RNA sequence: AGGAGGUAAAAAUGUUCA
RNA sequence: GCUUGAGUCUCGUAGAGGGGGGUAGAAUUCCAGGUGUAGCGGUGAAAUGCGUAGAGAUCUGGAGGAAUACCGGUGGCGAAGGCGGCCCCCUGGACGAAGACUGACGCUCAGGUGCGAAAGCGUGGGGAGCAAACAGGAUUAGAUACCCUGGUAGUCCACGCCGUAAACGAUGUCGACUUGGAGGUUGUGCCCUUGAGGCGUGGCUUCCGGAGCUAACGCGUUAAGUCGACCGCCUGGGGAGUA
């Protein structure tokens, strides 16, 4: 939360603002509050994460790349 | 990765906090188990002694005082 | 409890009874009785000064004791007594040394039950000690507003004061009205809301059932002639003035608080 | 709840022995002896209905083990209950 | 009888006074029978964050093993004396006897 | 004047607007500067380089406190937070430590339901 | 390979039958 | 009479299971004061609104009500509805362990009784935020909508009522049997803890799939497979789940 790096710096490299939260959770109490689509979109969110790696398991067709 | 008092049998204490604060970050956030590769069982153990030491200030609610 | 009667008669249809099975059915403590005249809202010159007041039953004065004085000396809750000048019950309690005294009846308080005043009391339903031995955010009532006075505040049925502030020799009350008020620490109070909270609940149903409560018809000003009321007249109900008292001075909205030396104390008005 | 001293005395009171708890006779006054228990847990609080969907397990229960024990030996049956205070 | 960790934190000012209400306490619940295991006075560390004011405040953990009806009235002396600041009681779980 | 050395200054970036404030280390305001002060009125208000003129417009009107050092805690979101530190450290000032103070709750309110 | 910040004010209607 | 049905006792296990009473921190609004100064807020843009009576921003303190970040995960528990900061008290159920015990007390169940999201209703409180209705400002051909500024009931608490949801795995309940794979979660036994373990034995659960089944889609040992027991319900669309 308190980069300072003291004394030779002389740039930002706040890379644990990019981190932590500072964007995900501030942009997500924005609007919106659902009460029940966090639910939905809980699920889809690993529907979609359970897919990807079914065929990351399954992409030895040939493709000839 | 690594794993924790699933071998070597032992109980959480929420007054130990010389290892509590190697389970949460210094911005005084829990870190999820998907990071710490810590069983789930412990976890919940962990969390709430993360909480009951809150409570008694012996860990911060976050880094901003 | 409530219990709302059966419409077996045209004004006993509506009414609601507030029944409290455990008072003492008996007649009073004698010792601790004295007439009370009524007075029928009218004063030394003879002059109904207060109206709508008259009538209804003779009910004799129960010698309630506000100040608690008795301190360091251990009571115990003899019985559970009806109060018909007051709005909620009344306990009478017998000291240690053989002292029998009426007071005001908390929320949870049975006949066995033991309480006792001064600084040394504990913290628990009826005790009653000075506000600076009261932890903040306490809900108390009959709260004297003088060293010794006596109890002005939360003596109602079902009331009580809340302190939020107790900075330095002044703790900051608030009222039941939602009005917040320095007093003064050493002022004494007791612990607890006050009993009969179902008091409100209440459903009187007849016109005589407010005749002997001592109340009496009460006349709108619409009906009257224009000699008789500010409003009157009209021919077929014809208002079109501003709402006023008998005596020209504008209700419905005028604030009439003036007292400039209690001003001091008040820190938040009530709204 | 019942614990561990608690229910002792009942398996050895309505049992042949201090070993056999399973009988039927056993059982019942169990039961009886948890459900007199919780009428003061639903004398106040009022609105547990969770754990009320326990009670009423329980009490029918006693019911169907109350029919068996009558259609069974109708003499055990009749020192049973007059023994616990109960069948209205 | 169940096993409780009773822990307090107490007033700095009050700090040099703790010692007297270490063994008042424990007057009352001996007294009814309740069994002690520890009394492991942490002394005067450094908060985490600042409650109703002043840092570094005084913790005190007692860990008594009593019937309910002791603790009760322990509690209600924490809510009514400002020397004690934000105590808390737990379950048993075979109280302990070290761990500092 | 009173003459100031160390300072701090807080930067509110939000969604629309990025109004900067310098003020000293006990919380005392001394001056500021806005995205939509310095002219750039509706959609340009809401841009980084809006950002960039608040801190260069506050960067001055803060001379006659003299402030050496100062500290940055930015708050919010918001389309600058990042490049308004660089026109605030290319100013000429001496940035000794970048904080984040976004105020977020732990589920205190319910936010609105907005923007359908 | 792993997760986030950012990306559209307004545009109505179409005879029945083949 | 016996035991593989079902139930009880002993010891433990995990858990947002349920009820009551206290408590904590972040944050929002409001109130007072200090510093300080022309904007602030909002949007696609703009305006209403707020502001030179000095807002916003910022700092200190105080008052409140509601929800509990991170943990948190196609994780867990519950009959379903549903339930998550923490703490204590009262309390239900499920599951495993090695034995004993009772001896068909079992399954289903019209009528009946109970529980039953949200909205809504009655009585009394509370009221920060949000927000029907409503108002104004815009957009538009019109806009009593979408967007913006505000905002009452309500949302929260206690006690009663209503008894309805796409109350949905759209799949009634109970029991038996019928090739596998990959994970999560929660007990336990055995072997060397010989090192982030290995092989079995149960509960619950997610995904993929064979036989078979199905109109097809798909389901697929938690079956929509193969059978048995009982209950509810359907008989073309509309009229109408209305009179």
């Amino acid at each position: 939360i308190k980069v300072r790096e003291n004394e030779p710096f002389d740039v930002a490299l706040r890379r644990f603002k990019r981190s932590c939260e500072k964007a995900g959770v501030l942009a997500e109490v924005r609007r919106r509050e659902f009460y029940e689509k966090p639910t939905t979109e809980r699920k889809r969110a690993k529907a979609s994460a359970v897919k990807r790696h079914a065929k990351k398991l399954a992409r030895e067709n040939a493709r000839r790349t | 990765f690594c794993r924790f008092t699933a071998e070597g049998v032992q109980e959480i204490d929420y007054k130990d906090i010389a290892t509590l604060k190697n389970y949460i970050t210094e911005s005084g956030k829990i870190v999820p188990s998907r990071i710490t590769g810590t069983r789930a069982k412990y976890q919940r153990q962990l969390a709430r002694a993360i909480k009951r030491a809150r409570y008694l200030s012996l860990l911060p609610y976050t880094d901003r005082h | 409890a409530v219990v709302k009667c059966k419409p077996t008669s045209p004004g006993r249809r509506h009414v609601v009874k507030v029944v409290n099975p455990e008072l003492h059915k008996g007649k009073p403590f004698a010792p601790l009785l004295e007439k009370n005249s009524k007075s029928g809202g009218r004063n030394n010159n003879g002059r109904i000064t207060t109206r709508h007041i008259g009538g209804g039953h003779k009910q004799a004065y129960r010698i309630v004791d506000f100040k608690r004085n008795k301190d360091g000396i251990p009571a115990v809750v003899e019985r559970l007594e009806y109060d018909p000048n007051r709005s909620a019950n009344i306990a009478l309690v017998l000291y240690k040394d053989g002292e029998r005294r009426y007071i005001l009846a908390p929320k949870g308080l049975k006949a066995g039950d033991q309480i006792q005043s001064g600084v040394d009391a504990a913290i628990k339903p009826g005790n009653t000690l000075p506000m600076r031995n009261i932890p903040v955010g306490s809900t108390v009532h009959n709260v004297e507003m003088k060293p010794g006075k006596g109890g002005q505040l939360a003596r109602s049925a079902g009331t009580y004061v809340q302190i939020v502030a107790r900075d330095g020799a002044y703790v900051t009350l608030r009222l039941r009205s939602g009005e917040m008020r320095k007093v003064e620490a050493d002022c004494r109070a007791t612990l607890g809301e006050v009993g009969n909270a179902e008091h409100m609940l209440r459903v009187l149903g007849k016109a005589g059932a407010a005749r002997w409560r001592g109340v009496r018809p009460t006349v709108r000003g619409t009906a009257m002639n224009p000699v008789d009321h500010p409003h009157g007249g009209g021919e077929g109900r014809n208002f079109g003035k501003h709402p006023v008292t008998p005596w020209g001075v504008q209700t419905k909205g005028k604030k009439t608080r003036s007292n400039k030396r209690t001003d001091k104390f008040i820190v938040r008005r009530r709204s | 709840s019942l614990s561990t001293e608690a229910t002792a005395k009942i398996v050895s009171e309505f049992g042949r022995d201090a070993n056999d708890t399973g009988s039927t006779e056993v059982q019942v006054a169990l039961l009886t002896a948890q459900i007199n228990h919780l009428q003061g847990h639903f004398a106040e609080h009022k609105k547990d209905h969770h754990s009320r969907r326990g009670l009423l397990r329980m009490v029918s229960q006693r019911r169907k083990l109350l029919d068996y024990l009558k259609r069974k030996d109708v003499a055990r049956y009749t020192q049973l209950i007059e023994r616990l205070g109960l069948r209205r | 009888m169940r096993h409780y960790e009773i822990v307090f934190m107490v007033h700095p000012d009050q700090s040099e006074q703790v010692p007297g209400m270490i063994e008042r306490y424990t007057a009352a619940i001996t007294g009814a029978e309740g069994k002690i295991h520890r009394l492991e006075d942490w002394g005067r560390r450094q908060l985490a964050y600042p409650i109703n004011k002043l840092h570094k405040a005084h913790y005190v953990l007692m860990n008594v093993e009593a019937p309910q009806e002791v603790i009760d009235e322990l509690e209600t002396t924490f809510r009514f004396n400002d020397a004690v600041i934000r105590s808390m009681v737990m379950r048993t779980k075979h109280a302990v006897t070290e761990a500092s | 004047r009173k003459q100031v050395s160390d300072g701090v200054a807080h930067i509110h970036a939000s969604f629309n607007n990025t109004i900067v404030t310098i003020t000293d280390r006990q919380g005392n305001a001394l001056g500021w500067a806005t995205a939509g002060g310095s002219g750039f009125r509706g959609s340009r208000k809401s841009t980084p380089f809006a950002a960039q003129v608040a801190a260069e417009r506050c960067a001055d009107a803060v001379k006659e406190y003299g402030i050496k050092n100062l500290e940055v805690m930015v708050k919010g979101p918001g389309p600058g937070r990042e490049s308004t530190i660089r026109a605030l450290n290319a100013a000429g000032f001496r940035i000794t430590n970048i904080t984040d103070v976004t105020p977020i709750p732990h589920n205190g309110c319910r936010p609105p339901k907005k923007r359908r």
